[PDB]
Formats: structure tokens, sequence, C-alpha cells
């Protein structure tokens, strides 16, 4: 299920005309280019050595996009300030993802086209690639405004093709990097937890990508029980934890286990003294 | 290959 | 939205072997957020911090990060100002999480 996103944002800043612009490409949710208008004279970049295999036309045509996406979140900016009858005074934010899902068999599988302002659904493009879904009042001016120009069929035209087409570009170019795992190292510690119980938990470390599945069982039954949100190890890896409190003496009824893609087998721990 | 939006919002 | 935390070391912390510390701050909007982290109370000069990203839900994250060595004393925090909440948001390292 490989997958192509950007990730773009405007920030509006109160007394300057022109908000800062970032654009964050994405390839199987891993990062890379990145476009950011408050550079020093601003190009996409590439964020992944295989990318550096693109040619000096390949960035200079996509930071040409870029310098005209920045202009049209700008005048979409202003337009949503009319619509919402806001002051100028303020800072405002207006986020764009786009892209596709591929399928093994080379089919497109879904495209995406999503708007929000102020961080909340504002628009977006249904499942259809043909109609849009306006989340409030304001947003209806711009379905409105959408419908009668045609513009679904323009992000039908991309994503049915140069969206699909460019991301098995990738796929071909970047290949080894793009299908490298980083197995999840495991361990189980022990903790005190209160008068007659303890904590176990159970940790993945090192592991891409971030998707994984961590369990507790009790003899060989599955429990509900902490689960921290996966984390950036900040080195290009991932972390969790789950962790259970147990009766004291019980430890060693409980396994932990470990279920991610870059493993060559599930891991099955228990505590061990 | 990024997208480029047709009329503004 | 309320910027949620955490606060943790990006290998297993042994006392005196260097490290680094992770503030994960995820959850938050707008995206203007101010992190510090803290050593035994006081603000540390070089943090790191990643570029700014957000999330399917729209939401912002980044993760700011610094070198350290643990001890068995010292205590490190991470302390979050946004516009979201009155009172900056301050979560403590706690090495078993
Ligand atoms: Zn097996
Ligand atoms: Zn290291």
């Amino acid at each position: 299920p490989h997958s192509m996103r950007y990730f773009e944002t405007a920030v509006s800043r109160p007394g300057l005309e022109e908000p800062r612009y970032i654009s964050v490409g994405y390839v199987d949710n891993k990062e890379f280019v990145r476009f950011d208008s408050d550079a020093e004279n601003p190009r996409y970049e590439p964020r992944a050595p295989w990318m550096e295999q693109e040619g000096p036309e390949y960035w200079e045509r996509e930071t040409q996009k870029a310098k005209g996406q920045e202009q049209w979140f700008r005048v979409s900016l202003r337009n949503l300030l009319g619509y919402y009858n806001q002051s100028a005074g303020g800072s405002h934010t207006l986020q764009q993802m786009s892209g596709c899902d591929l399928g093994s068999d080379w089919r497109l599988l879904r495209g995406y086209l999503q708007f929000a302002y102020e961080g909340r659904d504002y628009i977006a493009l249904n499942e259809d690639l043909k109609t849009w879904t306006a989340a409030d009042m304001a947003a209806q001016i711009t379905r409105r405004k959408w419908e009668q120009s045609g513009a679904a069929e323009h992000y039908k035209a991309y994503l049915e093709g140069e969206c699909v087409e460019w991301l098995h570009r990738y796929l071909k170019n970047g290949n080894a990097t793009l299908l490298r795992t980083d197995s999840p190292k495991a361990h189980v510690t022990h903790h005190p937890r209160s008068k007659g119980e303890v904590t176990l938990r159970c940790w993945a470390l090192g592991f891409y990508p971030a998707d994984i599945t961590l369990t507790w069982q009790l003899n060989g039954e599955e429990l509900t029980m902490e689960l921290v949100e996966t984390r950036p190890a900040g080195d290009g890896t991932f972390q969790k934890w789950a962790s259970v409190v147990v009766p004291l003496g019980k430890e060693q009824n409980y396994t932990c286990r470990v279920y991610h893609e870059g493993l060559p087998e599930p891991l099955t721990l228990r505590w061990e003294p | 290959y990024a997208i480029e939006n047709y009329l503004e919002l | 939205k309320t910027p949620q935390i955490q606060v943790y070391s990006r290998h297993p912390p042994e006392n005196g072997k260097p490290n680094i510390l992770n503030c994960y701050v995820t959850q938050f909007h707008p995206p203007h957020i101010e992190i510090q982290m803290l050593k035994n109370g006081k603000k540390i000069p070089k943090v790191e911090m990643s570029d700014m990203s957000f999330s399917k839900d729209w939401s912002f994250y980044i993760l700011a990060h610094t070198e350290f060595t643990p001890t068995e004393t010292d205590t490190y925090a991470c302390r979050v100002k946004h516009d979201s909440m009155a009172e900056p948001k301050t979560v403590y390292w706690d090495r078993d999480m």
C-alpha cells in the first residue's frame, strides 16, 4: 500500500503582507522533499539521499510550483478573512493535504485532497474525485465557486495521473531505501506501583516504519493496560511501550508480544529477574 | 511531484 | 487544541552515559509554540528543534532535543507555552517511561 502526500501550510503574519508557506512531500509517510518560504532564497530541497538522483530541471520545476502555491495560499487566506468576517490583526492558518494511495497492482486505491482553516476541516474532495464536502457555511462559498469552475476535474487529473506515475517513479528510483525496515528491539522492565502491585512495561525501540502492535497476555489471552503514543527517537526510528499493572508475584503469568513488519518473527517476552 | 492548485478558496 | 507532551531519552538511560533527551510535543494548534527544556530548573541553552510538521488530524507536532548525560539525581523537564493554555505546561523526565 504505497503512498505519496504533500502536506502544505500557510500562516498569516499580522502587519506583514506575505504569510509563511511550508510544503512537505512524503513517500510512504517518510519525508523526501521540503519547501519553506522563510529560507534565504527558497527552493524545494531533497530530504532523502535517493532524491538527489533528480536533476536541476526537476528541482527548478518543483520550486516554481511552490512559488505558485505560496501565492495561492496568500489569496485564499485573504478570501477566508472575508468569509468569516475576521479582523486583519490576527494570525490565521490554512493547511492542505493531497496525494494518492497505490496498490500492488499499481491501481489508484484512493486519491486525497483536503483543506483546513484554523485547524478545522474546511473543504474536501470526496472519494469519487468529482464532488466536494464543505464543512461549514463559509466553505459553501468555496464549494459553489469550485463547482462553477470545474475545479474537481483538475485535481482528479493530477491524482489519477501525475501523482500515481511519479510515485511509481520514486518507488523505482528509491526502492532499496524506501523498502528498508528497522526491527524493534524489545525488553521488559519492572516497576513498583503500590502495595501488592507492580508495573510491567514492554518496550519496543529503534523500529521503522512507525506502525507496530504491542500486546500483553495473561496465560494466552489478550488484555485491556497503558499504551503510549508512538514517538520519534530523533534518529529516524520510533519507540513505543505498553505497560500493565499486575499483582505481586504473578509477573510470570504475563507475556508481551511485539508485531512489526521488520521482524522475522513476532516477539514474545517476559520479565526476567 | 507537487500539486498545483486551481482556483483559490 | 491543547498540546500533548512526552519527555523521554533516545536510548535506554545509563547513568554517566551521554544520551539525547527528547521533548515530543503534539496535538496543538495554531503552530506557534514555545518549548524550553530545563535541567534542575535551569534553562538548557543548546536545544535543537525539528522542522514544523502536522499530522492527518491537522494538528501540529515538533521534536525538541538536547544532549544530556543522565545521573542518579539530575532532574530534567520540558516546559511548553501555547495560546491554548493559561499556564505553561511542564512535564518532567521519568526514566521508567
Ligand atoms: Zn512465525
Ligand atoms: Zn545516540
